[PDB]
């Protein structure tokens, strides 16, 4: 599997058309204080089709 | 049940607020597949299973 390939899972909004963004920080996916740290609903916001 | 005769539950005729699940934080793991586990508040379905 090629884990080089990347897209984003989530993110906080839509991107307008030609939008570009590049920002890796960590995505709260619910209640949890996640403080750059990942776990329970707290994650690195790429994924990869490997 | 044994893994070999897993047991299916029918889920019909209710509302299906998936949040005591998003803050279910016993849980091992929460995977999911085609959908976002976030998303699943706004959704409906004829027949869901567990």
């Amino acid at each position: 599997g090629n884990y080089n390939y990347l897209y984003r899972l989530f993110r906080k909004s839509n991107l307008k058309p030609f939008e570009r963004d590049i920002s890796t920080e960590i995505y709260q996916a619910g209640s949890t204080p996640c403080n750059g740290v990942k776990g329970f609903n707290c994650y690195f916001p790429l994924q990869s089709y490997g | 049940a044994s893994v070999y005769a897993w047991n299916r539950k029918r889920i019909s005729n209710c509302v299906a607020d998936y949040s005591v699940l998003y803050n279910s934080a016993s849980f091992s793991t929460f995977k999911c597949y085609g959908v976002s586990p976030t998303k699943l508040n706004d959704l409906c379905f004829t027949n869901v299973y567990a």
